[PDB]
């Protein structure tokens, strides 16, 4: 029998107050139920999040959805606990809202599931667990200069239409069969029309049945897409600390989190940070990425795309990002312009799986070569530009004969970009790429037109290529 | 508590109403400040708090709004209350009023000059409006009144021909328009179980974009470039073109100036493209407001239709300046700007509104929206915040250069918004066209081998002159493909490159006399006609050719 | 041939064009006398509206205090 | 063909200008002719406004108080 009155209403942010002595705690869930009771009003049901303490017996809320037709003086109820979410079995092969209802018109979940709430605290420093194995894509350019580890953070950082949902579904497409155990997916701030995509797809494929999704898009109030990857990381920790089991995690922009924060925390009333941003940026990115670690019990292995604003990798929300990461993979558009796909930098991205006694003392040499020689390529590129090739030295022009092939060599065809170009599309294990290189590096493939090694699988498919085009 | 009366009432009178007042609204006592206004003769208008009963005056000026048996003997006056607030503080174009005690967000209030307005923020003693139209009639210490309702605007099929501004009022002269429904401003989004693939072609007319760039019913294109790269020209030619498929388009103009919107209109109603458009406008010496709620008007306009199982289309001629009046109205309510001076919600300004096309599925209805923002560069910069803003929103885009770039133009959705007899011929045509344009950008002095001299420079320029294309002169699909089959397979590389477009024209003649079964069976099959009757037809028209 | 069906192509399109034209004009006369007849009712109506309050403030006040008593109560009822 | 093109052009814009002259003609007629049907309608439906007048003040609240209000509506119109 307590209960608060809405106080102020500025867009996506609310005011309560409540009876003496009866606050709710931070991250609470308050609840508004308001049925029209005359012809200048409409029907409301809402939810809200409690955000701050500001004295006097009232409460700052961020809202849930849209708050047109709140009325001052409407009451409140409050919850008693965050927002719950449903976990289990019962949530594998279906998809969700930011608050746990499903929305594929299937059912209703029960109401006496056991249901787990969206806030809570990391793990510890006597529970995590350190070890490096290696993770197979079938990309070269991954594969090569920057493995992926098989329980670790993986980043792919891209502008604007450079190709990070294509190279999300590729490695779905690998990736996710081959686990062969529990994934999860959750897309904020995103096109509607790729996860319709992505789930006809899946339910195509039949990678269905061990998957569960959650969605909160571009169309949604800041308020949705600020708590929409915590629903999904709820759901993969059920499993890893009550099944022991291994998670995949895909998130598909984790920008977009951040973004939603700075939107929200100016209503919330809080002096802004450089270019804008919130001042409590580190923290809650560090609160999210904190939880999504490998403990004794299980592991989370987790791929994320990160969005670039403005092609500036020096704002704030990337460089912050940049520093939770076990691998990285970055997208430039100017690799993208000369028809180079993936548009992968080969010097920007890192791993940290790249040591001579994780993946070998080949591997390292053919790739340390290939960076070099790609590097001391890149160091010309001005005087190229001015003056021409014409006025450089033999081992110069070598560098750049075998540059160019090796930057046209890490291209590849994908299975799923078959629908815009036509070829089928190509997977080339480690030792194939390894040894590709390898023989590139020895001059063993100088004489072929540079063309001949623009979309391929392997070198052989090389070879084939050449000999069609009549050389 | 106040009353306004003729004549002073009695005491007795003046309690019995106090306490039946006091009564109803839920005090145990009230007491009547009686006035002696004389101009109400009628009767009594009451004001308690910040509500007014009126009194029967009023009625007589009620009489003038029931202008509309005989008004049914002046039909009947009933006592109409209202809730008020007053002004506190204006200027700008935003107020600020006490009273309103039971508004929404986002209702719609009416000053009394006559203007409206939105209430944004309702605060604890205060409540923040946006003036939607003129401000200079406004001063403190006036009234405001609720309407009831929250923003929207009025729909129908009797708008179609009309031009309006974005709250539904005519502005072209015609006279009322007679519509009856309403559709709120700010509405949901289909949902991911809503929606299916893009499988139908739209058809533009235009054969670098119907052949390279191809855009589905559905779809969200975006048309980039910079100013004086005519872009309002291809908008025309796209809604001219839908003339016979079963098309409805809605053209919004957003901070254009006013005299080429009246050009436009008249060159619309010209080629006979004002049976299925609405216009929807908002000139350059309009407030901020209005400039901003235009895009809103125009797709809760377009909704009507979608969701009935009709195809619409819809042009927003300008979102960088949609984007600049919103700059502009949230610097003067005191927001931190971020890069370049833009609000932290301008990406949601324009994402929330591109959501709403969409290709609805067979349960719900079939219907669908194409979508056609504009966005203008400084010096062809693709990479500035707005341009990348809205790159990331849509399916595609169309940079063109100050002339399609096939560089940074793409369309991912098309390809299956084809007809198979363009998809093809298409390929060739597009290998072709990179041929050339890698070839010029070294061989523009220098000798090659005859395959590079010929076969990579000729075939090129003559397809570089069969793209190009005039004003208003759009081009139905069988003949775009027929010509860019001939041109594929061979034909014209023995005819001069300043002839191309005159042999164009005469094949397009010879066509239309005698090529009635070609024609016919492209259009019912949506497939290419017999190979060796193709030929035929194309040798004869070459040997009655004459080539200069 | 090609010449005369060009000429002939000018000819329907002015013909079209001046069909419009006409068209335009009659909806504009009949916009027109729509705008005379609206005019007209709104001087009646403000003529009406001078004459009722004429003959309103002619009429006897005695019992109109009564009846704006009665009327206030109903509407205090009814709100 | 030259010469062919322009005479249809120039038979074309003589039809076009003789055609809107006419609708200018015919215009002009229905200027006059609404003109005086308005100040007709203006005179009777004025009468009719006055009788009408009486009646709604009588419903709001007999050929007496009519006349009255006529001579009343007259004095105020001169
Ligand atoms: N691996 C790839 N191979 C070929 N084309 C690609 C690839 N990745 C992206 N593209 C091009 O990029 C476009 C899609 O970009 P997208 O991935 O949607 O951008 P975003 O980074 O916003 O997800 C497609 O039209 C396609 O032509
Ligand atoms: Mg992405
Ligand atoms: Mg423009």
């Amino acid at each position: 029998m307590t209960r608060g009155r809405v106080i102020q209403v500025m867009g996506p942010v609310v005011d309560v107050k409540f009876e003496n002595g009866h606050l709710p705690a931070i991250y609470n869930a308050l609840k508004i139920q308001h049925k029209a009771r005359n012809e200048n009003e409409v029907d409301i049901d809402l939810t809200l999040e409690v955000a701050l303490h500001l004295g006097d017996d009232t409460v700052r809320t961020i809202a849930m959805a849209s708050t047109d037709g709140l009325i001052r003086g409407m009451e409140v109820i409050d919850t008693g606990a965050p927002i719950s979410v449903p976990v289990g079995e019962v949530t594998l092969g279906r998809v969700f809202n930011v608050l746990g209802e499903p929305i594929d018109l299937e059912g209703d979940i029960p109401a006496d599931a056991r249901r787990d709430p969206i806030h809570r605290p990391a793990p510890k420093f006597e529970e995590l667990a350190t070890e490096v194995e290696i993770l197979e894509t079938g990309i070269k350019v991954v594969d090569l200069l920057a493995p992926y580890i098989k329980g670790g953070k993986i980043g792919l950082f891209g502008g604007a239409g450079v190709g990070k949902t294509v190279l999300i579904q590729e490695l779905i497409h690998n990736i996710a069969q081959e686990h062969g155990g529990i994934s999860v997916f959750a897309g904020v701030g995103e096109r509607t029309r790729e996860g319709n995509d992505l789930y006809h797809e899946m339910k195509d494929s039949g990678v269905i049945s061990k998957t569960a999704m959650v969605f909160g898009q571009m169309n949604e109030p800041p308020g949705a897409r600020m708590r929409v990857a915590l629903t999904g990381l709820t759901m993969a920790e059920y499993f890893r600390d009550e099944q022991g089991q291994d998670v995949l995690l895909f998130i598909d922009n984790i920008f977009r989190f951040t973004q939603a924060g700075s939107e929200v925390s100016a209503l919330l009333g809080r002096m802004p940070s450089a270019v804008g941003y919130q001042p409590t940026l580190a923290t809650e990115m560090g609160q999210l990425q904190e939880r999504i670690t490998s403990t004794a019990k299980g592991s989370i292995t987790s791929i994320q795309a990160i969005y670039v604003p403005a092609d500036d990798y020096t704002d704030p929300a990337p460089a912050t990002t940049f520093s939770h990461l076990d691998a990285t993979t970055n997208l430039e558009r100017k690799l993208a312009e000369m028809g180079i796909y993936p548009a992968v930098d080969p010097l920007a991205s890192t791993s940290r799986a790249l040591a001579p006694e994780i993946v070998g003392e080949e591997h390292y040499q053919v790739a340390r070569k290939v960076q070099q020689t790609l590097q001391r390529y890149k160091e010309l590129q001005d005087i190229i530009a001015i003056l021409g090739m014409d006025e450089l030295s033999d081992e110069d022009k070598l560098v750049v004969h075998r540059a160019r092939r090796i930057q046209f060599f890490l291209s590849q065809n994908f299975h799923v970009a078959e629908q815009f170009t036509g070829q089928p599309g190509s997977y080339v294990p480690v030792k194939e790429t390894v040894r590709g290189f390898k023989e590139i590096l020895e001059g063993k493939y100088d004489h072929l037109p540079e063309d001949a090694f623009r979309l391929v699988g392997r070198i052989e498919e090389v070879v084939e290529k050449a000999k069609a085009m009549g050389v | 508590a106040v009353a306004y009366s003729a004549r002073p009432l009695t005491d007795e009178e003046l309690r019995a109403l106090s306490d039946v007042f006091a009564q109803k609204v839920g005090k145990q006592t009230l007491e009547i400040e009686n006035i002696i206004d004389p101009e109400l003769i009628g009767g009594v208008r009451l004001r308690i708090g910040n509500r007014i009963y009126d009194g029967s005056v009023s009625g007589q000026l009620e009489r003038i709004r029931r202008q509309l048996k005989q008004q049914i003997e002046n039909y009947e006056s009933q006592i109409q209350v209202s809730d008020v607030g007053t002004v506190i503080q204006v200027g700008d174009g935003i107020a600020r009023a006490h009273g309103l005690d039971n508004v929404m967000s986002g209702e719609l209030v009416e000053f009394a000059n006559g203007v409206m307005g939105m209430a944004l923020n309702l605060e604890e003693n205060n409540v923040g409006i946006v003036i939607l139209g003129p401000y200079t009639g406004i001063k403190e210490g006036d009234e405001v009144r609720r309407t009831g309702r929250i923003m929207e605007v009025p729909v129908g099929e009797a708008l179609i021909g009309r031009v309006v501004n974005p709250l539904g009022q005519p502005v072209d002269g015609l006279g009322p328009v007679e519509t009856t429904e309403t559709r709120p401003i700010e509405s949901p989004a289909p949902g991911v179980m809503d929606r299916r693939s893009v499988h139908e072609p739209l058809q533009t007319g235009i054969k670098a974009i119907d052949a390279l760039v191809p855009i589905g019913r559905g779809q969200r294109e975006l048309i980039i470039g910079d100013r004086q790269t005519g872009k309002t020209s291809v908008a025309i030619d796209t809604i001219i073109n839908q003339k016979d498929q079963n098309m409805i388009s809605i053209y919004v103009a957003i901070g254009q100036k006013e005299s080429t919107v009246r050009t436009v209109v008249e060159t619309l109603r010209k080629h006979g493209a004002l049976d299925y458009t609405i216009v929807v406008t908002a000139s350059a010496s309009q407030p901020a407001p209005l400039l901003f709620l235009a895009p809103y008007a125009g797709v809760a306009m377009g909704e009507y239709f979608m969701y009935k199982g009709k195809h619409v289309l819809v042009v927003y001629d300008d979102l960088s300046k949609q984007a600049a009046a919103y700059r502009e109205l949230s610097l003067l309510l005191r927001r931190p700007p971020g890069r370049e001076a833009y609000p932290g919600d301008i990406f949601y300004l324009h994402s929330r509104l591109l959501e709403r096309a969409a290709k609805l599925s067979d349960a719900k209805g079939g219907g669908s929206l194409t979508a056609l923002p504009f966005v203008e560069t400084q010096a062809g910069d693709i990479s500035a915040y707005i341009p990348t803003n809205v790159i990331s929103i849509t399916d595609g885009q169309i940079f063109l250069q100050s002339a399609i770039n096939a560089g940074l133009s793409v369309s991912r959705v098309g390809g299956a918004a084809q007809i198979k007899a363009m998809k093809k011929v298409a390929g060739t045509l597009r290998l072709d066209l990179a041929a050339y344009r890698e070839l010029e950008a070294f061989a523009q002095f220098g000798s090659d081998l005859d395959k590079a001299t010929q076969a990579k420079l000729a075939r090129g320029a003559r397809t570089v002159e069969v793209l190009k294309q005039d004003l208003h002169q759009p081009i139905p699909v069988e003949k775009q493909v027929l010509i860019i089959y001939a041109l594929t397979r061979g034909f014209l590389d023995d005819i001069p490159v300043e002839d191309v477009r005159r042999f164009e024209k005469e094949f397009y003649l010879f066509l239309d006399q005698n090529g009635q079964h070609l024609l016919e069976h492209i259009r019912t099959t949506k497939d290419l006609p017999n190979e060796d009757d193709l030929n035929k037809a194309i040798e004869a028209f070459k040997k009655t050719f004459v080539v200069s | 041939k090609l010449a005369e069906e060009q000429k002939e192509q000018i000819v329907a399109s002015a013909r079209a064009e001046a069909e419009r034209v006409k068209e335009t004009a009659k909806k504009e006369i009949e916009r027109e006398k729509e705008q005379a007849m609206a005019a007209l009712r709104e001087q009646v109506a403000s003529l009406s509206v001078l004459i009722a309050s004429k003959v309103i403030e002619k009429e006897l006040t005695e019992q109109d205090q009564r009846k704006l008593i009665e009327a206030y109560i109903k509407d205090v009822q009814e709100v």
